[PDB]
């Protein structure tokens, strides 16, 4: 989501990427 | 005890050597905090050498991490017990059940910042309890070796001190069990062997208006570390082969 | 007995630990009424029952 | 947590108590909420000199 | 969904997690999204989605 | 650690600023100058909006 | 890298420009020519007068004025067109700082740079997570630039150029859409004329 | 574009010219960054590629001591041939290299 | 047993409306339950005359020929007119004046136990005529604040307070551990200072308080 | 304490050769051959000088003008 | 905070920040806020789509 | 089932109640989220982490602080001194790797 | 309606040994949590509590052995001396004398009776007995004091604890467990807003309520003596 500390893995292809706490 | 558990905290508990299982069902003969004795039913035993269960709990020593290991009786004095049972609680274990930690009292609400990013805000309530405090073993070691110059000594003799910092050390130089230490005290005395100073001017002098005897020994006396107090549970030494003991030893 | 930060909580993703507050409030409720128990002493037959 | 704060007290909701009100200024304004007579967010007017 | 000198009326929500979202404070949409709703798609160590 | 020096500390703390930082430090704000404020305890207090 | 000398004396720079990699604008011009210093005389596009000289810090206030008068290819001056030898001159760079002003006599400014360039490293990701024609966005005027144009049968003016570019020129003379038009393309419209907002200027087979 | 793929820098520069491949480079890094939301001034990057580009290789010795293949630095070339250029003697001529970081 | 023991230190710096003072050194937790008492009782309790209702002339929604200023507008103006009355409990004035000049404060009538502190307080101008603005003005006070909004109504600012908050912060006496330095800080209408309004609320509060202490001295 | 130095580097441009002259101001006083041009609120030498910076009577020129006439004060003093 | 210090200077902004940090711990205490297991909201519609 | 035992006890379904401050006395709007949580304390203690040092014991090969308990700076790495290269102090660095 | 009106102590409920409500009926608008709220900081933080202080055992040195004749660690016997309620009347510090011996749990009522001795909890469990032959004889020391004193910050002037035989505990001075408030409307016969302060407090009994609620007020009355006097 955000607060990038850790990725996120799972989105919708495009979306910048988090970086989520 | 987890408030919230899984029940995998028991195998975990048991499974782990740090409980006390009882070998063989009975009822407890007899209850101290240093040893537990159960009497064997007769159908778990063995035609011959009839006796009893004796399990001798683990008392205070140190463990890997300078933590505490200590073993505590869950039974009561004449209570049956069953084979593959919870004899004597180990440290973190309540009655068979893996206790980690505590459980407490926790409110989810921003509190004047005091709780910014992951930042714990805790009542004195608890550090009032005790329940959150711990106990740590610290095993420091004093080593009289063999020096170019001679041997070292163990001896309560000491140069530079007071009588009264020293007034802990036994009259072999070792301090007495129990008794309470700070940062600097010293736990075993301990001189080595030194000469030659080869002093300049001004100390001769000095030592020559004061008539005060330099000491040819340096000290290097076993002291608590800065910072950190307790009080003393446990001393043992150990000596070469019939090289002429200490007399604490 | 703590105060806790919420907002440690969406970021990070772990709302396990509402579920155990929660729960961990609702056995202490069961284990408060218990002592109530206790204390005014009835018999074996309310606090078996309850 | 002061982003949250300062989010929660700059804010209108619908309805609350003393809505549509006149203050002479902000000093009124805390005079109002710390007696619990208004609430923190309200659809007001008030005097302000900028 | 409230009542002011009238039926009903609807504005931003008071919700804490949403407040927290919205505010800028600590999460984002895709946060909220994932407490709340079906939680997307991975994929295999091949990187093929499942 | 007799009584009389900690005002001594007062006096050559008041005026002399201290270095903070931290072990990831990426850019010249990972080190940044305070002021240093005598506390009980252990552990060092670090102004939340750095 | 250090300010070594204030001033060397070079003219040289470069062009600055609304950033448009083909689509609407991304970055505006004022975030890439703030805090920087001009490398040439200032005009509007008829040279009514001269608004801005070649050595004033564009702070606040000149970026506002050339926002009024909208001009918005800026020459200004940059480290690498320094004429300094073994250092920066404190006007090639520009002026920012933690501070307003302009840089000082002798600041380290490659350090910085690199600290500057470093502290994003951390927000970036070692390994990626997995992964038909041109809709103006705004309302403008067609403006076709290198590019070969033919009218077919229907009429429609076909591009036979690849490097064809196409930009959207509104009332005051800016340009807010670029857009990179391939070879064989059809256009209803020419460079000229004028469309609407969200109207369908070109379309070609993306295959 | 005699066909199509990446490029690379050193001949951007070689063909294009200085401001074309700093360009360039900012651009890209600058699209990289921003696909993240990192804010970044151009200058740092620009400072970087002067530092990059600070190497140049002679191309004629003229009336100078430098040899027709030498890598030197664009500044100690620069102001030599600069003085030489004062001078009435022919200066020497250099291109433009490209070195990694 | 012993206790603190606090004395005051002197502080005050917008000349008589507005005062900031600080008391330490105070035992740990005191700071906040006294600055919390002291503005709790400063804010709710503390006596004071100001306006609950007017008559006028010309009528809350409304307009008067020859007037720019609104009329709620007019009332707020009111709210801020600093007013000490005598032993006469409800007093009433009149607002006799005309002309192309502002009606302040010192255009209302004048009582024998009535008392304005601000001359110059703005209730209202008057644009161009012989334009008719006369009227009279009923005053309560109160043992809080009341607005009329509960029941020409006018919110009722009886305590002479306008602000009033405290900051705790830790204090340090020579071998002292976490020590409260309570610091309070007021603002007034100009009536009564706030450093003998500060003693009378912590009055208020000792009188309330006074029946049960037995041997405070030794 | 100083808690902004802004004033400082206002009346001395370069926001170093701030630093630079009133670290030579503090040295002078406080190894102790001179005194505060104002008045001392139990501040270091640090901020003192940094006040003097601030009311514009102390920078580069004025300390160099100092020294260039203690200098001929000691020459003076060869009597 | 921005247009604080480019219009004031560096002296007030300081201060600013200082109470901005004060006031909104105090009032994000002040508030109350929390988040529970009803915090969270479950579409009655997520079914239907699912289904 | 978790509601469920909650109505056993006299709690609410949102697990939520009302808290007061403890130093005003006046309620907190916004009902909270209480509860018992089982927490642990691990063994990173503030009086195992905390050093601090003027002047100690060097080492022989090269003359550096690290010596013994831990002591010496946290070692000025290279990013460090970057950190301080940025800022316009140069006597601080100076001191720091020299004096 | 003039200045003032104050509301005094009404019928105090006693419930149990432990806990009791106390209540004033007659407060002014919002009075009541500026009163209520005040007292429970006062009530909680200071009052006085006799909790004990120094143990010296029969032939122990230190809290981390285990004596031959009971189940409990030697520090587990401090943790449940800690939690041992008493009352004094004219000594601030006195000294306790306990022996016992055959097997049996050893209650609270098996120390020696002095003058100033008042238990609360005679059946409260110090330790267990587990041998026909196993003795224990302890002096309690027990003062009376103010808050929470750890044991850590005793040791200052220590001025020769020399007989390591006595072990020091942390100081829990505390009658107070838990209080309450609660403001109700007090509805006098024609006042619409007064309103009843129902608190609801927590003791070891130690403590009698209204001895206490004397002492918070006083203590608090006292803390504004910076401009008081008695009117
Ligand atoms: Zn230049």
């Amino acid at each position: 989501g955000g607060a990038g500390h850790v990725p996120e893995y799972f989105v919708g292809i495009g979306t910048p990427i988090s970086f989520y706490g | 005890k987890p408030l919230v558990g899984t029940g995998m905290e028991r195998a975990v508990a048991v499974d782990s050597g740090v409980t006390a299982v009882a070998k063989r069902g009975g009822v407890v003969q007899y209850v101290d905090a240093s040893r537990i004795v159960i009497k064997v039913n007769e159908d778990e035993m063995y035609p011959g050498e009839a006796g009893i269960d004796i399990y001798n709990l683990t008392k205070y020593t140190r463990s890997n991490q300078n933590t505490c290991i200590n073993q505590m009786p869950c039974v009561s004095l004449g209570e049956p017990v069953e084979r593959g049972d919870v004899l004597a609680d180990g440290p973190s274990t309540d009655l068979g059940e893996l206790a980690l930690g505590q459980n407490m009292r926790v409110a989810f609400m921003p509190w004047n910042g005091y709780n910014f990013e992951d930042s714990i805000l805790v009542s004195e309530r608890v550090v009032q309890e005790d329940r959150f405090t711990t106990i740590h073993i610290q095993e420091l070691a004093c080593v009289s070796r063999d020096t170019k110059l001679g041997p070292e000594e163990i001896t309560a003799d000491i140069p530079n001190v007071g009588e009264a910092a020293l007034s802990k050390l036994d009259e072999s130089g070792i301090v007495y069990i129990g008794a309470e230490v700070t940062g600097g005290d010293i736990l075993v005395g301990k001189v080595t062997p030194k000469g030659e100073t080869q002093l300049t001017p001004e100390e001769k002098l000095l030592r020559a208006i004061f008539g005060e005897k330099a000491s040819d020994v340096k000290d290097s006396s076993l002291r608590v570390p800065n910072g950190v107090s307790g009080t003393v549970i446990d001393v043992q030494v150990f000596t070469r082969d019939g090289v002429e003991k200490d007399k604490r030893a | 007995d703590i105060v806790l930060n919420p907002l440690g909580v969406p970021s990070r993703m772990n709302i396990g630990q509402i579920l155990e507050t929660h729960l961990g409030m609702a056995a202490k409720g069961i284990g408060d009424k218990i002592n109530a128990m206790l204390k005014q002493q009835q018999e074996v037959a309310k606090l078996r029952e309850f | 947590d002061v982003v949250l704060g300062l989010y929660y007290m700059t804010r209108d909701c619908v309805n609350a108590k003393g809505e549509g009100m006149v203050l002479t200024g902000p000093k009124e304004a805390e005079r109002l909420y710390r007696s619990g007579l208004a609430s923190l967010h309200a659809r007001v007017k008030v005097r302000i000199t900028e | 969904v409230i009542n002011r000198d009238g039926q009903e009326e609807k504005q931003v929500s008071f919700n804490s997690i949403y407040m927290m979202a919205d505010s800028g404070a600590r999460g984002s949409a895709a946060q909220i999204r994932q407490l709340a709703g079906m939680r997307g798609l991975m994929a295999k160590p091949d990187g093929s989605i499942i | 650690e007799e009584a009389v020096v900690w005002d001594i500390l007062d006096e050559v703390i008041r005026e002399h600023p201290v270095l903070l930082n931290r072990a990831p430090t990426l850019h010249r704000l990972g080190i940044q100058a305070f002021e240093p404020v005598l506390i009980e305890g252990k552990a060092i207090q670090l102004h939340p909006l750095v | 890298l250090v300010v070594t000398e204030d001033d060397c004396g070079t003219h040289e720079g470069i062009m600055m420009t609304p950033v448009i990699e083909g689509g609407d604008v991304k970055e505006p011009l004022r975030d890439r020519v703030l805090g920087r210093v001009t490398a040439e005389d200032v005009l509007k596009p008829g040279t009514a007068d001269i608004l801005v000289p070649r050595n004033t810090l564009l702070h606040e206030q000149w970026c506002d004025l050339l926002e009024e008068n909208s001009v918005d290819a800026v020459k200004v001056r940059s480290v690498v067109s320094c004429d300094t030898d073994f250092g920066v001159c404190a006007h090639c760079y520009g002026r920012d700082l933690a501070r307003g002003h302009i840089i000082n006599k002798g600041e380290a400014i490659g350090v910085i740079a690199a600290q500057s360039i470093g502290e994003p490293g951390t927000q970036l990701t070692m390994r990626t997570f997995h992964i038909s024609s041109i809709q103006v966005k705004n309302k403008g005027s067609i403006k076709l630039s290198n590019v070969k144009s033919v009218v077919n049968s229907s009429g429609k003016l076909v591009i036979t150029s690849r490097n064809t570019e196409l930009k959207l020129i509104d009332e005051f003379g800016r340009t807010k859409e670029s857009y990179k038009v391939p070879y064989g393309a059809v256009l209803a419209k020419g460079d000229g004329e004028q469309v609407a907002g969200g109207e369908t200027v070109a379309n070609w087979d993306p295959h | 574009v005699i066909s199509d793929g990446p490029e690379a820098p050193h001949d951007i520069l070689r063909l294009r010219g200085v401001h074309a491949v700093t360009r360039y480079i900012v651009n890209e890094v600058q699209d990289v960054y921003r696909l993240q939301g990192v804010k970044i001034n151009d200058k740092h990057i620009e400072v970087i590629v002067r530092q990059m580009l600070r190497k140049a290789t002679i191309v004629n010795a003229g009336s100078s001591d430098f040899l027709e293949g030498e890598q030197v630095e664009y500044s100690r070339v620069k102001i030599a041939n600069r003085e030489l250029e004062a001078n009435g003697k022919v200066g020497a001529t250099y291109s433009r290299d490209l070195l990694g970081i | 047993t012993e206790f603190l023991k606090p004395r005051l230190v002197d502080i005050e710096q917008v000349s008589s409306t507005h005062a900031k003072v600080t008391l330490e050194p105070l035992e740990r937790g005191f700071g906040h339950t006294l600055g919390n008492a002291l503005r709790r009782i400063l804010l709710s309790s503390m006596p004071g005359c100001a306006v609950t209702e007017v008559e006028i002339d010309g009528v809350e929604y409304s307009t008067k020929e020859g007037v720019q200023e609104d009329i709620l507008e007019i009332l707020l103006n009111l709210k801020g007119l600093a007013v000490r009355v005598q032993g006469k409990d409800e007093v009433i004035l009149t607002l006799n004046k005309s002309g192309i000049g502002p009606v302040t404060a010192a255009d209302i009538t004048h009582d024998g136990d009535v008392e304005i502190v601000k001359p110059q307080h703005v209730i209202c101008h008057l644009t161009d005529e012989n334009a008719s603005i006369s009227m009279r003005i009923k005053v309560q006070r109160g043992r809080g604040y009341v607005p009329a909004s509960t029941r020409l109504l006018v919110d009722a600012c009886y305590s002479p307070v306008e602000r009033i908050a405290y900051n705790v912060e830790a204090a340090r006496v020579e071998q002292r551990t976490d020590l409260d330095k309570l610091v309070i800080e007021m603002e007034t209408n100009g009536t009564i200072d706030p450093e003998e309004a500060i003693r009378r609320a912590a009055t208020i509060l000792a009188e309330q308080l006074e029946a049960f202490v037995d041997l405070e001295v030794l | 304490a100083r808690v902004t130095v802004q004033d400082a580097v206002e009346k001395i441009g370069n926001r170093f050769d701030l630093v630079l002259v009133a670290a030579r101001r503090a040295r002078q006083m406080q190894v102790g051959g001179k005194d505060p041009l104002v008045p001392e609120e139990n501040d270091k030498t640090t901020v003192i000088a940094l006040r003097e910076i601030e009311e514009g009577l102390i920078n580069n020129q004025i300390l160099d003008v100092r020294e260039r006439q203690e200098q001929q004060e000691q020459e003076a003093a060869e009597l | 905070l921005n247009t604080c210090y480019r219009i004031l200077g560096l002296k007030p902004t300081v201060i600013f920040a200082d109470q901005i940090m004060y006031t909104g711990f105090a009032y994000a205490a002040r508030s109350g806020a929390s988040v529970g297991i009803d915090d969270m909201v479950i579409p009655e519609k997520k079914h239907e789509i699912i289904s | 089932e978790i509601k469920e035992l909650l109505k056993l006890g006299d709690l609410p379904t949102s697990g939520q109640i009302r808290l007061y401050d403890g130093r005003t006395g006046e309620q907190f709007e916004r009902p909270v989220t209480v509860g018992y949580m089982y927490m642990l304390k691990l063994n990173h203690l503030v009086d195992d982490k905390m050093h601090a040092r003027s002047t100690g014991s060097y080492s022989l090969v090269t003359q550096q602080p690290l010596g013994g308990a831990q002591f010496g700076g946290q070692r000025f790495g290279e990013m460090e001194v970057w950190a301080l290269e940025a800022y316009g102090a140069a006597y601080t660095l100076q001191e720091m790797l020299t004096v």
